[PDB]
């Protein structure tokens, strides 16, 4: 194989959707991918997202069940550390009573870094390993969901929908629609008013549209990014030389100490962006 | 609108009483400050600080240096 | 590459692991941590309590 | 086409590349007021912090609508429509 | 006719991309300004954003303009019905 | 034919985008003192607010004579007619 | 014909479109540290303006000469007389 | 199918390079920041040295966009598809 | 070799990473988690003594 | 001759283009420490406007300079005399 | 052929030049913090010599990518095998 | 010979007007710290300004060499012995 | 052939260029700090030079690796043999 | 050769004109700070002059192997030869 066909295969999703007849079945090319339309499943990047959320539930589970509210033992303690963590992350920003925004920062930072662990591991281990226990040899398989942008756009969108929510839940549809048109510009005069309305709402209307959009952008970016770096020092081990495999190696440990920090950064700041985001939506800014 | 302005030495108040600007040279560069001004501290040059206030728009003092605060 | 495919799946997975944490997980996690504080604290007390 | 489709690789490099560039000065004059405002009050660093954010979206929004554009020249073609 | 809407998508590119660059480098130092004030002062800070939001229309105003007619390039084009 | 209209739709971006990024910069420039002079004397805003828009009427002046030229470009072209 | 017509349209957007960056860039620094004096001595505004125009017309100077030769090339082109 | 492929070069190089300037620019005004910080009050460095890198991650966001995409222009290419 | 090789190279990268990754990330996380349980002890063995 | 007379305009461009942009720029930063003097020591003022002027005279030098040469290069042409 | 080889060499030049320009403003804009701090407390220089090397690791990340990559075009071709 | 001709008139101006651009800003630097110090310094101002003209012979050296060489290349040619 | 030789020219151009632009600035930001600091504390100047010049290396890494390939270009066109 | 040497007219215009451009802005900074430093304390003047052109040949070091190589390629020719 070539080292242009080694990339073209790690950059493939493994789809399923309707094919020119019949709605079962999976694509055995990236055209027969792109053939299928809105209406089909990456059942890689669906198939690693719910099996991380559920570890992580459960394990979290197994410390809450059973609490003891005293000694704690050596699960319990991790947990603790991190509902802590977020709980002082949340009062430090927030200073409503909604019971929401702490347990879905505390799924938003957690999830997202199990998401983005999985890069650590070396990329042909996972892609290989599936095509074995399948019995193919041109199975595509992408470990890595938020190097999907459609699993960081169904983060940010779902995040969306809860400001869009809480901002009419809070400050009635005539107070959503009034910080929309009505802010930051407002005026006694009535000519004035109905002048400054297309002006209020093209400033507060962009800022809105660009909260989803960057926050499901920034994490695909950083993780797209960072997986190419890693398919790209491996062609270098493709070659079979001596000197360019020893030369590899410490590119590759490089990048991977320097990505552990990436990893650990880019769900902090989801967390964070959520955090702000919806309480910035419970009260008058201006 | 008017704020409260003291002029004390180490020995005695030179000036107390409600002003509504009071000039003066820093070290730097000259002042005027007025009500609600920010916290400001500066270390003064010999010469006249004036105040002001209604009728007493032209109230003049000799400073031989010293602090504004 | 980009293909617009499980955008409603993802969105639709996310609340399901919300809402659960904030039901089963979230709760009993607070509860057990607010007990060392008051136990803590009424043991602060109760020494002060003790010299007064 | 060549040209037309050649032209619009350049057009996707100078909406996500001059993007790039003002928002890395942009948040580096942002974030250099921020560290300094952390020490000169320490007590007011949650309060600092918040209203940063809130100055970060007006700051990046234009830079995103670029690379919302960029992305669709990339992956559909409004220019090659019109031959 | 390939000539114009090859150089219509580099217009479109420019027009956005100096105006995404013009407003992070402007709101960086615009909202830096704003944090210096906000830590000084933590009792003007309402007072301060709302002279911040002021200053923010006229820091934009042009850019809009300019991305404004870069969606009307792309989404119709004035100059294709000209040849 | 070709030439001149394409090369009328990059001249519309430059002269709509150079006064973007020149605008943008400035307003962040000019603001960003009106926020510092605004914390020191909150006496004195109504009174600086006046003072900033006639610095933003002399800020804005070429800006808003090469938008005129630009919308002028686009809707009834000068260069087309002379050759 | 063609490549002079189409040459000088640039010339028109240069001229207009770097005169517009780099005056609304110095009306920026310029009018900053108006209003920071103003700020600083609310009795001097009426000394401090007089300055600024002094130093307004010097800033513009050579920008207004640019606009002056941009629309005597727009309307009376002196280069398509010369080949 | 030369101009498609040579394009994409100079595509990449804008993309990459636009991304080098502004992170190098952006991160020297905060480090610049976080070293004077530092020296105010050395008592304080871990929390500014968490704060510099939470910043960090807002700075270099959409300049991994251009270096992911220009990886992708290099080894895979959506423009030679499209002819 | 190509694949081959590939695959021996990056194992041994990731083996290079994690030899250092649990002699120098692991046990200071260990040592703040351990840290963190002598001080709840410490701090309950007070509200203990109050009861006396 | 219609290549040569067509950069002869975009040569003309920049160097009234860059000369109006630079002049901007420096008048900008010259005359906002002028203002921040004039508000601190009005006593000053005197020398501190004949001392700006002789600033003036250096900074403007070069520009005129180039405004020379481009004017000579539109009423004459040194080009086109060697074919 | 000589097109992609050509427009290759161009793209060298701005892959390696736009980083050599960033990293150098950026090494004396974070230096210049460092010179002062080592002014202000001479016994802190240890200290804020490793943290400053933390900081030049962020600067020089994304330039060391791009003069490799700008290595690998000069000593091998991904484009020239694209035909 | 016309494209060499034409070249050469952008030389020119590219070699004049980056000269102009760079001294502009740089006595505007100059110039702007020379005032402050003027202000502070009354009695030192007969050694500030020969201090200045000092720095103004660094500031204008490389400046001048372009100036010389874009007249050499005006009135006499390099290029157009085709050597 | 032409095509190749000649873009190589401007490649060397925009490599040494871009370089000598960068380092100047930075070199400026850098010694302006150091003047600031041998001016305050003159009895610390053997220490402030010694810690300038371990930014000087860092600040010149990637302008010295420009240069280098420059010359390379020059004197051994590595693209000449690639058809 | 009417290509390879009308290309060298303007790669010597960008080594020479890169160089002022960055020159020029670099000794406005540093002789800027020369005259601060020799205006806070009078009696350092000595000094600080000698510490000044100690940073001036890192600041033109760059500029001056530009130079050089621009009057290289302006007598000789090394693009000429290789065809
Ligand atoms: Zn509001």
């Amino acid at each position: 194989e070539t080292a242009s066909g080694y990339i073209q295969h790690h950059l493939q999703n493994l789809t399923f959707g309707r094919l020119p007849n019949g709605d079962w079945g999976f694509a055995h090319t990236a055209e027969q991918a792109k053939e299928m339309g809105f209406w089909a499943f990456h059942v890689d990047t669906l198939g690693w997202s719910v099996l991380l959320g559920v570890v992580f539930l459960f394990i979290f589970r197994l410390a809450a069940k059973k609490a003891t509210s005293g000694q704690p033992g050596g699960l319990q303690n991790f947990v603790e550390v991190m509902v802590e963590f977020v709980d002082t992350s949340v009062k430090d920003t927030f200073h409503g009573r909604n019971p929401l925004i702490a347990p879905l920062a505390l799924t938003v930072f957690v999830w997202i870094f199990l998401l983005n662990l999985i890069d650590l591991v070396p990329v042909d281990y996972l892609p290989m390993l599936a095509a074995k226990i399948t019995g193919d040899e041109h199975l595509f398989f992408r470990a890595v969901a938020t190097t999907d942008p459609n699993a960081t756009l169904g983060l940010s969108i779902s995040v969306f929908a809860l400001i869009v929510f809480y901002s009419i839940k809070v400050k009635g549809i005539g107070g959503f629609l009034g910080e929309l048109t009505l802010h930051p510009f407002s005026s006694k005069n009535i000519v004035v008013q109905i002048l400054l309305i297309p002006v209020n709402f093209l400033l507060e209307f962009v800022t809105l549209i660009a909260k989803p959009v960057s926050l499901a952008l920034r994490l695909f970016g950083n993780m797209y990014a960072g997986e190419l770096i890693f398919i790209l020092i491996a062609v270098m081990f493709g070659s079979g030389m001596f000197l360019l495999s020893a030369l590899g190696v410490a590119l590759n440990w490089a990048w991977a100490v320097f990505h552990i920090l990436i990893i650990t950064l880019q769900a902090f700041i989801f967390m964070m962006l959520t955090i702000v985001y919806l309480s910035m939506a419970h009260e008058d800014n201006h | 609108i008017t704020v409260h302005c003291d002029i004390v030495s180490a020995e005695a108040e030179i000036f107390s009483g409600l002003v509504e600007m009071v000039i003066a040279h820093g070290a730097l560069g000259d002042l005027g400050i007025a009500p609600g001004h920010a916290p400001l501290i500066t270390d003064l040059k010999p010469g006249p600080i004036r105040l002001v206030k209604q009728g007493g728009e032209q109230e003049v003092y000799y400073i031989s240096g010293g602090f504004l605060e | 590459m980009n293909i617009n495919a499980t955008l409603i799946g993802q969105s639709v997975a996310f609340f399901i692991f919300v809402l659960f944490c904030m039901k089963f997980v979230w709760p009993p996690v607070i509860a057990a941590l607010q007990e060392r504080q008051k136990k803590i604290a009424d043991g602060l007390d109760a020494a002060n309590r003790a010299a007064r | 086409m060549e040209t037309v489709v050649g032209l619009t690789a350049i057009a996707v490099a100078l909406l996500i590349g001059l993007g790039a560039l003002g928002t890395a000065i942009g948040f580096g004059l942002l974030g250099g007021k921020f560290l300094e405002g952390a020490a000169r009050q320490p007590e007011m660093v949650p309060m600092l912090q918040v209203k940063m954010f809130i100055v970060a979206g007006l700051l990046d929004a234009v830079t995103m609508i670029g690379v919302g554009i960029a992305l669709f020249f990339t992956f559909a073609n409004p220019f090659v429509g019109q031959i």
